[PDB]
This record gives C-alpha cells, sequence and structure tokens, in this order.
C-alpha cells in the first residue's frame, strides 16, 4: 500500500538503584531513566 | 543561547528555576 510509516526506535534507558546503605536497610527504589511509567 | 543510538542526556540536579532562586 502506498502509505508512509514513521519508525521510532523501541524505548530503552539506564536503570539506577536508589539505596540507603546495606548497613542500614535493604529496601531499594528503582529509577528507570527517561521512560514513561506506562512503558515499564 | 541556542539521537537514539544509546546516547542519553541526563538532566541537571539544580533546575534553572532553583538556580534563579539562588
Ligand atoms: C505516558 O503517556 C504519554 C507518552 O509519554 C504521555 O502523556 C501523553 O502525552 C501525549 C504527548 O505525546 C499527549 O498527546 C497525550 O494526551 C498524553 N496522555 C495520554 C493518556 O496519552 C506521558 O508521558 C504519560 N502520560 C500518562 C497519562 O501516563
Ligand atoms: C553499620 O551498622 C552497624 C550496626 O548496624 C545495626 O544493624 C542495622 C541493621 C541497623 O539496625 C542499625 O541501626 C544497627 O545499629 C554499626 O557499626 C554502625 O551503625 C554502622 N557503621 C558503619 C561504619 O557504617
Amino acid at each position: 500500500t502506498l502509505e508512509i510509516l514513521d519508525i521510532t526506535p523501541c524505548s530503552f534507558g539506564g536503570v539506577s538503584v536508589i539505596t540507603p546503605g546495606t548497613n542500614t536497610s535493604n529496601q531499594v527504589a528503582v529509577l528507570y531513566q527517561d521512560v514513561n511509567c506506562t512503558e515499564v | 543561547v541556542t539521537k537514539f543510538n544509546g546516547l542519553t542526556v541526563l538532566p541537571p540536579l539544580l533546575t534553572d528555576e532553583m538556580i534563579a532562586q539562588y
């Protein structure tokens, strides 16, 4: 079909782990860099 | 004062508004 399709690359980004020292606790909060929350 | 190959541009920690407040 004579139609034009734009191509956007699939989302990616770094993963960072915000963490208080292991010596204190072990809960972590994961930051996914530059991705809208729906895409996770 | 004036792509998607793995290159990323992280944002600064102090936003321009906060710098203006300083
Ligand atoms: C996640 O979804 C989109 C894509 O990142 C964003 O919100 C939309 O942004 C577009 C602009 O590209 C608007 O046209 C839409 O109206 C917005 N809302 C929706 C529901 O698509 C934003 O990053 C995030 N939005 C939400 C609601 O999570
Ligand atoms: C490291 O933590 C040491 C003891 O930590 C103890 O256990 C953790 C799970 C917490 O409950 C904490 O409040 C407790 O005190 C101590 O030597 C000190 O707090 C820390 N020392 C260093 C060098 O980080």
